[PDB]
RNA sequence: CCGAGGGUAGGGCCCGUGACUGGGGCGAAGUCGUAACAAGGUAGCUGUACCGGAAGGUGCGGCUGGAU
RNA sequence: GCUAAUCCCCCAUGUGGACCCGCCCCUUGGGGUGUGUCCAAAGGGCUUUGCCCGCUUCCGGAUGGGCCCGCGUCCCAUCAGCUAGUUGGUGGGGUAAUGGCCCACCAAGGCGACGACGGGUAGCCGGUCUGAGAGGAUGGCCGGCCACAGGGGCACUGAGACACGGGCCCCACUCCUACGGGAGGCAGCAGUUAGGAAUCUUCCGCAAUGGGCGCAAGCCUGACGGAGCGACGCCGCUUGGAGGAAGAAGCCCUUCGGGGUGUAAACUCCUGAACCCGGGACGAAACCCCCGACGAGGGGACUGACGGUACCGGGGUAAUAGCGCCGGCCAACUCCGUGCCAGCAGCCGCGGUAAUACGGAGGGCGCGAGCGUUACCCGGAUUCACUGGGCGUAAAGGGCGUGUAGGCGGCCUGGGGCGUCCCAUGUGAAAGACCACGGCUCAACCGUGGGGGAGCGUGGGAUACGCUCAGGCUAGACGG
């Protein structure tokens, strides 16, 4: 645009929209789980993933994705969530906290242990 | 026509990307100023004010680099670049504190300031600051 | 659960009747000198006006009327009084 | 009043003061109205106090009024010595 | 703190001597001279064309490595060379070989930097008289560096001494032998110091 | 010192007080632009002696109305109405703007 | 007199929620046909209008970003 | 019902000050003078015809404020019209003082596309983070200003408050009670509870610095100086140093020859974190007292929470390592197990019986009392482009005129000097940032000194360019 056009209305700036909305601005959020169950994935890949519908403190109810091989977590279950989505699971935008509140750590996991909440084995 | 200083600027840019030895601005007493300054830092051979069809004018002579060899024999431009920096929808000041070095000192900025036009080196030897006409290389 | 703060509030209670005291006799007679001077009465209304005026900066030497504050109401009171006898003439005593 | 004062700088069991008038109403370390002298109560630098007396002589006749021990290194640099 | 594991396996990884040991350093049983290839499963397989950035992390790691320098302090160290004015590479080593521990081990009172990382820590080293334990202290020209008489009569300092009686150390440096004492001249130049690193590499892998 | 300015009476309608468009000049502190502003300062004319189209100097002064912290300093330049329609028609521009 | 507020009455804006309903996004492992891309088997697209289970069709006018 | 005073009041005195009116100077209510009128007070203690602490009136200073003004200060125009104390006037009231601040009357004004009004969000700045700069983000800690003190309203006292730990009232809530009635306000320091992903000791001392009161001694001070807990951040430090095999065992790989972990371990010598014992601060010398003179000056003394701490000396034990990652981007590869399952994933993508991508292992890479993850800010993003982008077919020319405001504008001369340029000068607090030196053994941290900047106020100067005013021109434009 000309530099008039400029003095007239500027440059727009553009918000960044949040892909975590449900946290409320916190790095965690508090939750409860309603539905535990698994569910299919996207092409191309095939499988049953693990996820609870979790009823926040925020507020909100999402889903969530249980990371690592096996879990503990049922209806009622207090789990604890952090961001981040699953590129294949539409919907599902978050992830349970291993070790955290009702959510067990990953029995017998050895590498990469502090994701997945599992303490060191002697 | 609303700028006269973009538009000379703008008749030799176009005059010497196809090797002309001179065109025809029409005159005013502030282009020779500018046009002063071309030919004493040797942009241009020089001007003279002529007169087409009974209207002043300046004719402006411009010089070139040798002959080249090779598939282009095109010579090298002297006046490689000129462009108008301050212009009517946007005036351009600088104090002698900030008035640039164009081209690392191989360039020529031209200044319109309360002592005249001067270039980048003279308005910083006599101190003092204009609007920024232009700059050539 | 106590403090010197109460003996401060039962000082602030007596220094409130001998701040209100004066300030109201100070208008009763400034209105007085006033009226009288509007019948005027020159003699009467200026006798009153200089008690007026005694009262007021009595009023100013301590924490009940500020110096300007007096200084002001005196102003307005004398301005009051002569432009009311002005009306019909003339002021037998002083000031001034 | 005015006041002739020490307003702490430094850090922590390390104090550095600067000698300072302000008004006394301020915090300690607060906006001063202006600085005529630093004080080092450790004596760990060749000059462990310094006093602009031109100075702090007129503050002391405006009226600022110099605390105890800021009169006591106001002396030690003779702003009193007649 | 700093590295305490093997470092033969250091040398090894980064294709070239590094003295890290003092004098088994130049044995015939050295690890380079054995096994010149890197450490581990795969040490002796056709190596693939380093990545720039390979290249670049590689000569950093010499630099430091050689130092046995922590990668925080490495990098503060590189950030003060680089707002200083001046060539940046060269402040770098300067302030580097500016160690105490560094100028105890250059002086010769131990082996290696590890060792004398531990004669400084021990508080068996004073600089101009003042005992000083501290192996970051950035010695300044003109100072002195002696081993704690308290300590002179100690076996290890003294044997390390007695190879060093008449042995050159940098010009930068001067050594009173017999009385366990050195002068820290100036700070040292890339001249000075043929450390088998170009250190101009360590610029572009920090401005990525 | 006290500030003082210039511009135009654009309405005298008022007993005692007249409005003074004031206008000036600055570069746009981000594109560099020389760009044009205006502002109205409501003038204490106790004498009702200046006119509309008048051009005057008002000069920073003791509050007197709500609005009135300028007197008249002294007439500059008489008969402007080319100035004070500018303003107006603007002004009744403002109609062809609404819904 | 003014006056915190309380009461009566009527407006304006915003948020949450609602039997039911409209279409949308995604899923993919289904049913129907095959509208577009080739002259895509009626050249295509288009504003509008009327119509048809659906893609869509037809009328009117426009475009070529249409093969031969 | 009694009584005291530095309590209140009355009279005198009037240096002086206050007000009215006149005159001079001045110029918004600043200074001066003339008549009249009006207004002062408080004593106490000693070493007692002299001191000190006080009290009264006035001028001045200094400091701290109030009020006013120019300029700057976020998102939505799917908020476009707003306004009756509204805008101005006169007169009054009110104040320390200007003002519709308040009141009465008079007039019909005031504001808005240069965004009024309305909706949303936010305490603002010094600075802070980022960035090549321009810019973007932010305002926690420290410093300055503002606002608030359960929610509201209100005034009283006072130099100053419409007062966090003062008063009155209303409301919400809570508690005590002898059931008649009463009380309370942690957004002070700790501490409890609730909420939350999450944020501390119901510690010590007034020794220092600072504040209030006091002639002084001194008293009070959750300001403060310190100690406590949290890897929350940065900085420093340790878990050892040297020697030590063509190289133990174990584990991993293997073409079964061998290769790896690996000088790594063991082992040898050497040093000696911790812990033990002895000594032990700086921070603190003023106020005070003596002489002098209660001054100048010189002497003398009391006093340390931290703390028996740092630190010094002597002795003295080899004395925690963990986390992420190894398809590509991106530094680090093999074996097994699994077989589109279980699982991984920031993006691209891995997994369907030989997976460097899942799970373990061996090995490796990267950091290290940390390492990762999640959230958010700036950067990479010239991807809102001022520096520094675009619109035939990629997203992007309004269907076309006409024209309002606005933005922009030809040749020559002169006047003014608004923009613009230069010089001087004031301001630009302290901290921070930056260069240097210095102090804690280094650093972090901290002290001392140094260098400026924009921006705005004032004074002086310049006139090319833009602007303005005046005169002239004909090349644009318009008419014949
Ligand atoms: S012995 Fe060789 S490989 Fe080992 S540390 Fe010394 S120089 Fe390096
Ligand atoms: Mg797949
Ligand atoms: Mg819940
Ligand atoms: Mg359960
Ligand atoms: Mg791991
Ligand atoms: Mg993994
Ligand atoms: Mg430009
Ligand atoms: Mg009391
Ligand atoms: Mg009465
Ligand atoms: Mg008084
Ligand atoms: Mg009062
Ligand atoms: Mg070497
Ligand atoms: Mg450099
Ligand atoms: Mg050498
Ligand atoms: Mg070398
Ligand atoms: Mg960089
Ligand atoms: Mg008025
Ligand atoms: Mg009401
Ligand atoms: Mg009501
Ligand atoms: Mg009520
Ligand atoms: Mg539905
Ligand atoms: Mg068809
Ligand atoms: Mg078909
Ligand atoms: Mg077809
Ligand atoms: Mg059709
Ligand atoms: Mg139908
Ligand atoms: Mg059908
Ligand atoms: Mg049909
Ligand atoms: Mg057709
Ligand atoms: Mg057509
Ligand atoms: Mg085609
Ligand atoms: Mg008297
Ligand atoms: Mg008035
Ligand atoms: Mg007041
Ligand atoms: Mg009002
Ligand atoms: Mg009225
Ligand atoms: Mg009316
Ligand atoms: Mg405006
Ligand atoms: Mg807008
Ligand atoms: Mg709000
Ligand atoms: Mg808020
Ligand atoms: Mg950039
Ligand atoms: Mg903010
Ligand atoms: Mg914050
Ligand atoms: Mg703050
Ligand atoms: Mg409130
Ligand atoms: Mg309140
Ligand atoms: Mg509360
Ligand atoms: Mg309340
Ligand atoms: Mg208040
Ligand atoms: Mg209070
Ligand atoms: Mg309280
Ligand atoms: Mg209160
Ligand atoms: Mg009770
Ligand atoms: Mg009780
Ligand atoms: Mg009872
Ligand atoms: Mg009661
Ligand atoms: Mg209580
Ligand atoms: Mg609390
Ligand atoms: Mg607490
Ligand atoms: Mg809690
Ligand atoms: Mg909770
Ligand atoms: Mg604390
Ligand atoms: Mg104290
Ligand atoms: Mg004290
Ligand atoms: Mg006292
Ligand atoms: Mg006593
Ligand atoms: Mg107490
Ligand atoms: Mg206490
Ligand atoms: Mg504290
Ligand atoms: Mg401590
Ligand atoms: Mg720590
Ligand atoms: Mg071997
Ligand atoms: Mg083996
Ligand atoms: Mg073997
Ligand atoms: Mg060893
Ligand atoms: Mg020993
Ligand atoms: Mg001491
Ligand atoms: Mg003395
Ligand atoms: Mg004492
Ligand atoms: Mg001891
Ligand atoms: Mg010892
Ligand atoms: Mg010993
Ligand atoms: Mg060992
Ligand atoms: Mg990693
Ligand atoms: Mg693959
Ligand atoms: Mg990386
Ligand atoms: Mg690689
Ligand atoms: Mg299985
Ligand atoms: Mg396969
Ligand atoms: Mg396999
Ligand atoms: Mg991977
Ligand atoms: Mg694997
Ligand atoms: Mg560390
Ligand atoms: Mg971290
Ligand atoms: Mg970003
Ligand atoms: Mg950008
Ligand atoms: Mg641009
Ligand atoms: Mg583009
Ligand atoms: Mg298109
Ligand atoms: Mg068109
Ligand atoms: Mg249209
Ligand atoms: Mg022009
Ligand atoms: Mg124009
Ligand atoms: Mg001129
Ligand atoms: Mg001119
Ligand atoms: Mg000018
Ligand atoms: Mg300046
Ligand atoms: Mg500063
Ligand atoms: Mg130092
Ligand atoms: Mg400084
Ligand atoms: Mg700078
Ligand atoms: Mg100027
Ligand atoms: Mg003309
Ligand atoms: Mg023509
Ligand atoms: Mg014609």
């Amino acid at each position: 645009p000309t530099i008039n056009q400029l003095v007239r209305k500027g440059r727009e700036k553009v918000r960044k929209k949040s892909k975590v909305p449900a946290l409320k601005g916190a790095p965690f959020r508090r939750g409860v789980c309603t539905v535990v169950r698994t569910v299919t994935p996207k092409k191309p890949n095939s499988a049953l993933r693990k996820v609870a519908k979790v009823r926040l403190t925020s507020g909100y109810e999402v889903t969530a994705y249980i990371p690592g091989e096996g879990h503990n977590l049922q209806e009622h279950s207090v789990v604890l969530i952090r961001g981040g989505r699953v590129k294949d699971l539409p919907g599902v935008r978050y992830h349970i906290v291993r070790g955290v509140y009702d959510a067990a750590g990953v029995k017998d996991r050895k590498k990469s242990r502090s994701k997945y909440g599992t303490k060191k084995p002697k | 026509l609303t700028d006269p200083i973009a538009d000379m600027l703008t008749r030799i840019r176009n005059a010497t990307r196809v090797y002309k030895e001179s065109t025809d601005v029409p005159a005013s007493r502030f282009k020779e100023e500018i046009l002063r300054i071309l030919a004493r830092e040797g942009f241009i051979k020089g001007y003279e004010r002529v007169d087409v069809d009974g209207k002043p004018y300046l004719r402006v002579y411009l010089k070139y680099g040798p002959r080249r060899q090779g598939p282009d024999p095109r010579p090298e431009q002297v006046i490689h670049h000129i462009r108008r920096i301050s212009k009517p929808g946007r005036r351009v000041y600088v104090g002698v504190k900030e008035i640039p070095r164009v081209r690392r000192g191989l360039g020529i900025a031209i200044l319109s300031t309360s002592k005249g036009v001067l270039t980048d080196r003279e308005a910083r030897k006599l101190g003092v600051g204009g609007e920024l006409i232009c700059e050539v290389w | 659960r106590n403090l010197s703060a109460l003996k401060r509030h039962r000082q602030s209670l007596k220094r409130r009747l001998r701040n209100k005291a004066k300030k109201s006799a100070i208008k009763t007679l400034s209105k007085k000198a006033i009226q009288l001077a509007q019948e005027g009465k020159a003699e009467e209304a200026l006798k009153i006006m200089r008690k007026a005026e005694s009262l007021i900066d009595k009023a100013a030497k301590g924490s009940t009327l500020h110096k300007n504050a007096a200084a002001r109401r005196k102003s307005r009171l004398m301005r009051k009084v002569r432009q009311l006898l002005e009306a019909a003439g003339a002021p037998l005593i002083g000031g001034g | 009043m005015v006041k002739i004062r020490l307003a702490r700088f430094g850090s922590k069991h390390n104090p550095h003061y600067r000698i300072v008038v302000t008004d006394a109403r301020r915090k300690r370390d607060g906006k001063y109205i202006e600085k005529i002298g630093y004080y080092d109560p450790r004596k760990t630098t060749p000059d462990w106090l310094k006093v602009d007396v031109e100075r702090a002589r007129y503050w002391l006749s405006v009226g600022a009024q110099p605390t105890d021990t800021a009169r006591r290194l106001l002396r030690q640099a003779g702003v009193f010595r007649q | 703190g700093r590295y305490i594991g093997p470092v033969c396996r250091l040398c090894r990884r980064e294709g070239v001597k590094l003295y890290l040991k003092g004098e088994r350093c130049y044995s015939p049983k050295c690890a380079m001279e054995r096994r010149p290839y890197p450490p581990g499963q795969h040490g002796q397989k056709r190596a693939r064309r380093p990545s720039d950035y390979a290249v670049r992390l590689r000569e950093k790691q010499k630099l430091r490595r050689i130092y046995g320098i922590s990668e925080r302090q490495f990098r503060n160290l590189f950030e003060e060379a680089s707002k200083k004015k001046g060539v940046t590479g060269s402040v770098f080593l300067g302030l580097l070989e500016s160690r105490l521990d560094n100028v105890v081990y250059r002086l010769g009172f131990a082996v290696s930097r590890r060792q004398a990382r531990q004669l400084v820590r021990h508080g068996h080293i004073t600089v101009n008289g003042r005992r000083v334990d501290l192996p970051s202290y950035r010695v300044r020209p003109g100072d002195e560096i002696a081993v704690a008489e308290k300590s002179r009569n100690l076996e290890l300092i003294r044997q390390n001494l007695e190879a060093m009686k008449g042995r050159k150390v940098g010009p930068w440096l001067s050594l009173d032998v017999e009385g366990m004492k050195g002068k820290f001249l100036r700070l040292p130049d890339r001249e000075d110091l043929a450390l088998p690193v170009n250190e101009q590499l360590v610029i572009e892998f920090y401005s990525r | 010192p006290k500030k003082v300015l210039t511009g135009v009476v654009v309405s005298d309608k008022m007993q005692k007080t007249v409005t003074v468009l004031v206008e000036r000049q600055f570069p746009h502190p981000l594109y560099g632009k020389v760009i044009k502003r205006s502002k109205k300062y409501l003038a204490h004319d106790p004498e009702e002696k200046y006119k509309l189209g008048d051009v005057v100097e008002i000069i920073e002064s003791r509050p007197i109305s709500k609005r009135k912290r300028f007197r008249v300093l002294r007439l500059v330049e008489s008969g402007r109405m080319d100035l004070v329609e500018k303003y107006l028609i603007r002004r009744q521009n403002y109609e062809s703007l609404s819904k």
